[PDB]
């Protein structure tokens, strides 16, 4: 399912 | 503001991302795309503390957007409603990814059989999988039976229906599979020469075939004790097939 969101930025 | 109340508080705030996209096409029987477009929108599950403020953001690989229709929270900056809302639709054109390619064989025999075999080939990275596949190979009217043959996946002549149906419940990326049939033919007015259906799939792909990604969410309550270091954050892809025909 959902994964995690690692900050492109 | 109307859509948020004020005073919420939350002990883990967490922040879920779908990004849900229906893939189109309608391609000749020797490859050529005669027509493409995604429709996706994005809907946000926000479990924030207060009033926070977010910027959304993506490729805007790259992507072309050939239309939006926005939350009524948007200014691409928001205070996000409590809970589930649609934060934007949009649609794109250019540079989709196909991520089926079908491949129709048809051999006609006497007027009494018609031998055809079809192939799926898969076209993305082979580390993700595609799940309820669905092929749908039209059949003509005048079919006495029909044999098949598959080595992936199970198949049945729905002849209700009028088409055999062949399901495969994964798939994953640069493979293929095919199937192969036999249609034992009535006889028929010979007038009438029989237009040839298209041949239909649906699949669930865990990416945007737009190539959308997101690149940050990030939220920032100026007020309350907390920075955006503190969201877990979450965000999934999931592209549905919507008329994905390919000719003959």
């Amino acid at each position: 399912c959902y994964e995690q969101l690692n900050d492109e930025e | 503001i109307g859509w948020r109340r004020e005073g919420i508080k939350y002990r883990r705030n967490e922040l879920f991302l779908d990004v849900l996209e229906s893939v189109n096409l309608l391609m000749s029987p020797q490859g050529q795309v005669l027509s493409a477009h995604v429709s996706g929108r994005v809907v946000m599950k926000s479990y924030l503390s207060g009033m926070p403020e977010c910027k959304f953001g993506m490729n805007d690989q790259s992507i072309a957007i050939d239309d939006c229709t926005f939350h009524q929270c948007v200014r691409i900056s928001f205070i996000p409603p409590d809970g589930e809302f649609e934060l934007m639709r949009y649609r794109t054109t250019k540079d989709i990814i196909l991520p089926f390619r079908v491949i129709p064989l048809v051999r006609e025999v006497g007027r009494t059989k018609l031998e055809v075999k079809v192939v799926i080939k898969s076209n993305f990275k082979p580390s993700l999988l595609a799940q309820k596949i669905e092929v749908r190979i039209p059949t003509p009217l005048n079919t006495s039976g029909v044999q098949v043959i598959c080595m992936k996946g199970k198949a049945k002549y729905k002849a209700s229906e009028n088409a055999i149906v062949w399901k495969i419940k994964r798939m994953a990326g640069m493979k293929e599979s095919q199937i192969s049939a036999e249609i034992e033919l009535l006889p028929t007015n010979d007038k009438k020469k029989w237009a040839r259906p298209p041949i239909s799939m649906n699949f669930e792909v865990p990416f945007a075939p737009s190539g959308l990604k997101v690149r940050y969410l990030k939220v920032f309550e100026p007020k309350l004790n907390y920075s955006d270091h503190d969201v877990i954050k979450w965000v999934r892809y999931i592209g549905r097939s919507g008329i994905y025909e390919t000719r003959c």
